[PDB]
């Protein structure tokens, strides 16, 4: 996964979460481990 | 003095922008068909009003003569000029032949009752009546029209002038529990005159005042150096949550105005009786459209300075007070719509952690409408969207602040 | 001017605060007999310097009669007055005596290789130099001692006067790697000299000008309406990450200096080459401590009107552009400590979601330490936090924005 | 767990993460079952 | 919550999974939320 | 010898329990109309097949005169003898006068299209036949009748005898795609035949073999002591997904059959073509109900020792390899209805970890329903789930295993 | 990441855990990662 | 019989397996100078006991020339014949010349306490006694030797026929609290005698029978075709945890007995006074190694067969109860270590479902040793883990369960 669709993902996912529309499962589980790994790339834990 | 020095040139965060208004209407042949047969013109579609319901932006177009829907949502699939809209809730209320549908949507409201309330001007070229103005209310939530009232032509235009267009409308529940109590209160420029509509009482009120009669010094409205001559009366409501004061503005005029709502709590509707608190010529330039935060913040329109300004409720008003947050030529030529809405799910708790106001206003360029000069390669309508707490921060408007919390979340769409 | 009108009475978020100074001695009977005994007085404790490590407030104390430890941590356990200090590394350290372990801990700065370094002041009552001064490297990770180089007599002391007290501490690493070339500038007061230290060539340069000499006409600083008098030289330098400029300004003088580093690249350090860049008299009051973050702002402290001032190292240096952010008499007295921290950990791709950046401020009122006036049942010694964007925000001082995300998160301790 | 226990852990918290040391699985994990409760009660799922 | 109700609450969501039903969110959440608080009070971390 | 030891009092786990059915006709005063009516009657109510689909259970009851719907799905409201059953899909379908409706539904086969296989008996009180049988296709999604057949008359029963009543069916799908190509086998006991109907052909052919008669000598059946006399042909077919061979056997005999279904891809249908291959006399008792799991592992119920025996296929068919399982005279009376199903969602990889075939078992007395002595004060019909992994592990029916995991999941409902 | 890879991964996590050992965070969070990975590409949710 | 046919050939999954011992001494230039110098030889490396803590293998050598370490952990260097060896906890332990570090460990044993019980033999080539046999307590958190305790001469040999070996050891502890009331048992085969250590009292106490001595009947052994002779006394004890009775079984006798820990509470010690309950020749072949698991099944090791044993507690001790569940000649030539752990963290309420107990066996082929005919190109050793419950499920060894949770988990290393 590319960081810039990384970026536009989680732009797309907390835009559909403030609005107040049904955020959709699949979607905020894509852009959770996208996050994870994300994290895991930079050594956090 | 108003214009704030570090206001100059700054814009802010575009959500969605037009170089012209293209309709879903489905297959490409029928947008072929329906161009043909005069329904769709692209040079006839001017925006009105725009609200957001949860993932929907509602967008209001004047009825002219190459209009296929006066209301419209915006649609997922994107076209070559724009996203592309579509009728709501179908295309049997865009059908005004038989006047069933809605004629010309002027300005929308929604309320906490997930409630949609519609105002049908009526006037088609916005100088011909046609059929009579409507207040309707939708449910958002099952796309279903809930009810449908005339409003009385008698109440609607003056009887001497003979002449009225409504223009704003603002709409108040004292308690939107199983009975909803609500006022709804229109203005009409047109008439000079406002009209408040109780929905319990299914009743409506006409009251006029020197103050809503425009001042024909000021008719003349420069934007980005062009110049175009207007005369409306009372346009731009804003009702205040915190305060219950409806505020106002002459559209030739720079004095500013407020009434309180209290008065209207009474069912006599004493003539001459109720007092309107203003201050005459605060501003140096008109006012379009206002918007209060539940926080206490009004904020309006400057058309000739082509700006925002803010005023905090709770400090004097003064042209002391009165400061500019927002000021750019090309991407606010006029402002013709604002809306505040916060951020959901509701947190009680959280409240803290989290600015929840955010602003949404809509840019159309109306002095190129009234010359009939548009540029349709350029981006001519724009929507815009922004924090209030970040805009008004370390300025005349910001409220009180207390940095209770280690992290603090600004959240806008 | 200068002072911003909505600065006027806003504090900062107060992190820490004491009554006065209680160190953790251990058992209740061990503080007993350190009083007994004439090491520890409550009375002749005061704060020079403070910094941040991972979990870690380390604080300076001036070498007094009284002083336990001249450099201590913040301890978990509370006491009455305020949180109980607790000596760093271990009671070793603790003992001058010997001169072995640190005498006067004047400053201390922090690098990016996880290097704490000390300066020593050597002066006992800041004003007998007692042992030489040191510098000490130590290692947060392991809190084992480093390095330890001691400063030369000659280049201490002006060969003249005689007297020198080294007052400012900076470090700068052009390659923190496995062999850190740094260069540590000292700024002495008393001798009106810079000192640069280069770790690699393990030499120790003596710079002087007109430039670091005090003016008599600024000697007087009036800080809450009461007045003390003090003849310093320059003292409070910053060094811009952005642009490698060092800013100064002497104590008593309101005029602002700054040089530029790659000047002292060369091994030649010819004199009287070295070339000075400042503006006389831009400021109404004196500066005490300045602080540069690496967005390119510098955050100087207002003396005689007990402020926070900051100016863009973009913008040109003028009287214009040098605004007030903070202005409180009471919260901020004297400002002798700031440091400009990040959030962690760093996460290069959400860099544009966060504001990293948030400052701490140390504010102990020198005013009353030198007319021996303290009223220890207030709150004499505060610590603050706060973050820089939102605090420079909508003002002179921010710099170019780009809303570009949905939502923006501000850190702060 | 009354609200201002749960909003002075969450302030803990979070000043711990952004100061740099190393934040407790114990602590992280109480705040998370307090924090999913709040979201529970307000009927956010 | 009570052990006995903890108890109830997993064998309804693990048969309710297994037989390929439509899983609630709120009672997932729920039941996560249970399990997380009894392995807490367990100091399994 | 097939008695295994260990298997003696062994039961299973009670998914549900009726003391007697009762039906959610709604409000309390409907139940008393329709008892009142004579619709409902809780002494004639028994249960003939079940199903189980993602939340549904469904349950076939044959029409006697007090049954208000022959096929009804599990409901979530209890009542005191035990939970409610509700008409499916709606009391439209309940109405057999007309014979528009389900008359009486035989058994139920679901597979893998979520299509619902309804066989309806058309016989009233199980010796009048009504109207005629028919073959009725469900969609499980959206509840409608996607298709419905009638059996011709001659097919149906025999020519000579003029007698026929259908008890098992089986449905076998070479490819479910968007054309199911299912040949649908149903066995008539009464004229002790088989029929096959190909869906893509339309066809039904009439098989019959010296095999499908009862043996005289065996038509009696003692069940907990009760004895009770029955001549019945060919019952309890179960067709093996990974050898697609038909097992079956007499209900009046202990031999056991089977057949293969590629002998009927064949147009043809060769008459005295088909070889059927069996063993005489394996069992002590008769076999009512049997069912095959996808890992080739054959379940069948014991009606004289009121037991569950397993055989695997892979092993060679003697009395030596048939072991029994559960043994319990009042859990398993008589065993009417198996259905082996797996667990959901299907992960390829994850099922090297996880046990997914489970075993549903209904059990009613059926010595009780010949004798007409029932006892309603105590638990008559029963409900069981089991793992068949861990039910068959450690005997001869398991297949051979390995253990290249460290955890193993066994799942059951 | 393979699917025979995530099966190891799977097998070490677990024998880790029952042994009583001190698991590693930074393998969990993977191993968390891969599994999330496997059920969205699944359309579990 | 007792040989169950299903059992046949059934192998248990393989943690790990050695060709031959390999150690970890680091560079593989210290390994070639161990060789030549003669510490090391592959040739002459034979476990005797193992055991597991957390992530440890502990694993016990018996002391011939070539042994380099009498106890190793395993490490996470894996060689080409197999894993390699740590010596643990160092090579202070290791160097046995002095007598100071273990000479010769025969037995591990680990409690509740988080300590580790090492028997040391003394024997050198198993014939041969060097130094005096000691008990040492480990320290597994902190890797310290705890406590050391030297058995006396007099109770360690017979008095009379004077040679004695250690062979198995057992610890109990009626309280692991801060003091630890474990009375350890010694069996020693050469000796025939049994040895009771009070730690409170620090007191050892011989006790000898009938039962303890050999059967010269039974002293040929015959493992896979090869036949040794060996007259060996009491081995193999095991403890059970819910009946408090110490089993054990001659090694050259087929009979079973068991002693009852009870009659040891009293510090009488009264001789003659003590009950064995034993049956004379239940089992074909001899047994090797015992472990009674909490639930209180007891698995045992079939040498003439080469099988694994097990036998219910609860039910009556006969042939007919007594089964087998594992049977292979290659993988489980000679059981010589059994050890039951449970799976962690411990979770009170989950309990019920999952199977946490898991056994852990050493296989290594002693008729190879005994014959001195070893092939080295060949897997050995091995050490295999299974699940209990699912090893004794449907069998007679198997506990009274209930299906009460829809899921049920199996858990081995
Ligand atoms: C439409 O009809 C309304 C009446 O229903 C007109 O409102 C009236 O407007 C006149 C001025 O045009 C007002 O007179 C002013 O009164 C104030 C005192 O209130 C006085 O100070 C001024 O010098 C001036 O005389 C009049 O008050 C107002 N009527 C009411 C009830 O307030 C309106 O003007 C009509 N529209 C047009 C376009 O004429
Ligand atoms: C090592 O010394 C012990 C004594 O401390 C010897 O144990 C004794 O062994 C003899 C047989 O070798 C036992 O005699 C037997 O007694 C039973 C009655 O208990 C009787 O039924 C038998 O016919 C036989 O006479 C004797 O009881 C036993 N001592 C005790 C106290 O029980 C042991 O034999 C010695 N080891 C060797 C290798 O000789
Ligand atoms: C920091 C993140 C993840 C962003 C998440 C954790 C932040 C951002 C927006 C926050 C919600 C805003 C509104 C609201 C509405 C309010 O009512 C509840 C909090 C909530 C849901 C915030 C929750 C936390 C959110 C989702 C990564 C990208 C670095
Ligand atoms: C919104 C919440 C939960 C607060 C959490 C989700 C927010 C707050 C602080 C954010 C971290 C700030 C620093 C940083 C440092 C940066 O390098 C990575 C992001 C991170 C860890 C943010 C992650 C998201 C955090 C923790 C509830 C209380 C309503
Ligand atoms: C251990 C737990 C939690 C129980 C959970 C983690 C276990 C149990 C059932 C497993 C699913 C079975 C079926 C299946 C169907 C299969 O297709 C995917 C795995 C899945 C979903 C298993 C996932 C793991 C489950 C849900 C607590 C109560 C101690
Ligand atoms: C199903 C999964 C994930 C496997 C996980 C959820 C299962 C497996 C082992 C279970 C632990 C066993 C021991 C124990 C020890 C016991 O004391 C607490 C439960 C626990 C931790 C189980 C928790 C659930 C575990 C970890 C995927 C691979 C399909
Ligand atoms: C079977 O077990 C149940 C429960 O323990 C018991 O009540 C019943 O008597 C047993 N059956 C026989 C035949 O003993």
């Amino acid at each position: 996964e590319s960081n810039v669709d990384v970026v536009s993902q989680i732009n797309s996912l907390v835009s559909s979460i403030v609005s107040g529309a049904n955020v959709s499962a699949v979607l905020l589980a894509q852009t959770l481990v996208n996050i994870l790994q994300i994290l895991i790339d930079a050594n956090v834990f | 003095n108003i214009l704030r020095g570090e206001s100059l040139n700054k814009s802010l965060p575009i959500l969605h922008e037009w170089k012209f208004f293209d309709y879903d209407f489905g297959s490409d042949e029928r947008r072929q068909d329906a161009i043909l047969s005069g329904e769709y013109d692209y040079k006839n579609n001017y925006p009105s009003d725009i609200d957001q319901w949860h993932d929907k932006i509602f967008v209001t177009m004047l009825r002219y003569n190459g209009v296929p829907s006066s209301l419209n949502v915006i649609s997922k699939k994107v076209g070559d000029g724009g996203p592309l809209l579509q009728p709501y809730p179908d295309w049997s209320f865009a059908k005004y032949d038989d006047c069933s549908g809605i004629v010309s949507a002027s300005k929308l409201a929604i309320d906490k009752c997930d409630r949609l309330w519609v105002l049908d001007s009526g006037l088609v070229n916005n100088t011909q009546p046609m059929c009579s103005p409507k207040l309707l209310t939708f449910d958002l939530t099952t796309s279903q029209l809930l009810k449908q009232v005339e409003i009385p032509h008698d109440v609607a235009v003056n009887a001497t002038t003979g002449k009225g267009r409504l223009s704003s409308l603002a709409v108040q529940s004292l308690d939107c529990n199983t009975n909803s109590d609500t006022m709804v209160y229109i203005a009409d420029e047109k008439g000079e005159g406002l009209i408040v509509y109780h929905n319990s009482d299914d009743s409506f009120h006409r009251l006029t005042s020197n103050t809503f009669d425009y001042d024909p010094k000021f008719t003349k409205m420069t934007i980005d150096g062009e110049s175009y001559t207007a005369q409306d009366g009372i346009s731009g409501m804003a009702l205040s949550p915190m305060t219950n004061n409806l505020y106002y503005s002459p559209v030739a005029s720079t004095s500013l105005y407020y009434v309180n709502t209290e008065q209207f709590r009474t069912s006599d509707y004493q003539q001459n009786d109720i007092h309107y608190e203003g201050v005459q010529n605060i501003l140096d330039t008109q006012s379009s459209a206002k918007v209060v935060s539940k926080s206490g913040v009004l904020f309006f329109g400057l058309v000739g300075d082509s700006a925002l300004g803010c005023w905090n409720e709770h400090r004097t008003l003064e042209r002391h007070n009165i400061r500019t947050v927002a000021q750019s030529d090309e991407t606010l030529q006029m402002i013709a719509s604002m809306k505040i809405k916060e951020a959901l799910p509701h947190v009680p708790i959280f409240d803290r952690y989290i600015n929840r106001e955010y602003i949404l206003v809509l840019s159309n360029k109306m002095q190129k409408m009234v010359n009939n000069d548009f540029n349709f390669d350029d981006v001519n309508f724009r929507i815009m969207n922004a924090n209030v707490n970040e805009l008004i921060l370390n300025t005349r408007c910001e409220n009180p602040d207390n940095d209770r919390t280690p992290f603090k979340i600004s959240i806008h769409l």
